[PDB]
RNA sequence: GACGACGUUGAUAGGCCGGGUGUGUAAGCGCAGCGAUGCGUUGAGCUAACCGGUACUAAUGAACCGUGAGGCUUAACCUU
RNA sequence: GUAACGGGGCUAAACCAUGCACCGAAGCUGCGGCAGCGACGCUUAUGCGUUGUUGGGUAGGGGAGCGUUCUGUAAGCCUGCGAAGGUGUGCUGUGAGGCAUGCUGGAGGUAUCAGAAGUGCGAAUGCUGACAUAAGUAACGAUAAAGCGGGUGAAAAGCCCGCUCGCCGGAAGACCAAGGGUUCCUGUCCAACGUUAAUCGGGGCAGGGUGAGUCGACCCCUAAGGCGAGGCCGAAAGGCGU
RNA sequence: CCCGGCGAGGGGAGUGAAAAAGAACCUGAAACCGUGUACGUACAAGCAGUGGGAGCACGCUUAGGCGUGUGACUGCGUACC
RNA sequence: GGUUAAGCGACUAAGCGUACACGGUGGAUGCCCUGGCAGUCAGAGGCGAUGAAGGACGUGCUAAUCUGCGAUAAGCGUCGG
């Protein structure tokens, strides 16, 4: 059986967080921790918190075991964007993105 | 100076094909402490080799 | 990125020891002079990347990837 | 860059004369289907039995239809035993289209025959909103410069304390007018704002702070100039001036 | 009640006909960006389709040799206003 | 069955394409009206030195804005419902 976890609306592009992502698809949950100890990315503290959450809830509402887990599924989506302004030379005007994302990771026995 | 087609999707996915990292292939166990590390870096506890490095 | 050398059964890099090279008689003390200065100790002191040596410091035991005799047909051969 | 047979190659696979075969188009013939216009059968509120012939097409002329919103027929008919809309599948007509049904949706829809139009979009360097590309590329605003220890904290190259180093010093120090209008002090918070992080801030929230007979304004006096009782002048408005 | 910085954001429980009605809230189309499965692709040259067509996967079938997805190889072919 | 030689030969996907399934972003479509548009039949066609039109500042158990009101300040007296 599955359990979920979700952080959205974090401040990161997906482009950005899907390159962590990919490291861990369909490891161990034991092996992907160590894993993501040791990167020096931002997107590596996001993902490791979400991945935390995950496992909590399997034994506190699932009763699982901690042995039995490993990520089975994991996806990042694009979120809503914020609109700035951004002065140029000669008056001119341009327009800046500041993009978000909704991380979802699964955990199962199977 | 700037393009005259629109490049597809296709295209720019080809190019980031080398845009992926790896990982790290193993991590040390210390002889004395026991807990994982980088090799050839100390400890978060501060153990190098069993040897107890400061540790301030 | 790559390519070459080495990792204790070790001269790979730094330090250290000796030499070379460059600059040109350190500091301290003594003597002469009213003094600025001069002379002796003294070709002295200092000296990067160079040459010949030396395990004092750092190069850790492990772990990871890669397997387990390698297709079918025909001819000559093992058994010219 | 062979470059004066399209190429390979050819002594016939070249040229001249004669003869017989075959290849070759949406042309012609064969088989099935649709439509226009003619004469005949006096068929017929007209479809055919037949019977000839025709059917590339811009500018442009003539004929016949599909679908959308609204009014009557409708106090009718369908519908919580599931309406409109959205998304699949099957069937059907020469076409614009039509019919049935699974899932989603949760309250309206509308036959037939007539009537009226804000009635059909790919283009006009068209109008408004949303989202791509270049690309995780350029850049992060004076080349006066930083190093270490301790503290707080989930997290410290940037905040607090301490010791060194560097820069300005007729200013990059100090006090005001003009202008701005709480940016001033203390506690607390880190979403957004700060071109990075942030425990920090001229950021968010709450409380506190400006004490005059002598400083300034108001007040008395006038310069340039403005307004101006009567007055002079001008279609009206209005102009000049004691 | 649980993970987290007495955060942001989530997983249970509960309310309701419905929480894929949770306040970024009725219905939720298109451009655009992702995860999973089947097939094709690293000696082959051009408006990317069309006619022919092997192999593989899957659903059927009184094997009825049919339907659906993919498309090695080959003839022809230089968008629209 | 063994050795040698010749001929032929599947299994790879760093990435990419088509189809289907499930999502994100975004706010079209359908349904809805305490808002608008055009008229018909009747009212009233002026307010002001007894200080107008339009404004400033105040007014609550009240920190802000809107509505009402004016130091008698979300109100006072009297006659009716």
């Amino acid at each position: 059986m599955e359990t979920i976890a979700k952080h959205r609306h974090a401040r990161s592009s997906a482009q950005k967080v899907r390159l962590v992502a990919d490291l861990i698809r369909g490891k161990k949950v034991s092996q992907a921790l160590d894993i993501l100890t040791y990167t020096n990315k931002k997107a590596a503290v996001l993902v490791k918190k979400v991945l935390e959450s995950a496992i909590a809830n399997a034994e506190h509402n699932d009763g699982a075991d901690i042995d039995d887990l490993k990520v089975t599924k994991i996806f990042v989506d694009e979120g809503p964007s914020m609109k700035r302004i951004m002065p140029r030379a000669k008056g001119r005007a341009d327009r800046i993105l500041k993009r978000t994302s909704h991380i979802t990771v699964v955990v199962s026995d199977r | 100076a700037v393009q005259q087609n629109k490049p597809t999707r296709s295209k720019r996915g080809m190019r980031r094909s080398h845009d992926a990292l790896t990982a790290v292939t193993s991590l040390s166990v210390d002889k004395t402490s026991g807990e994982k590390h980088l090799r050839h870096h100390i400890t978060a506890d501060g153990y190098y080799r069993g040897r107890k490095v400061i540790a301030k």
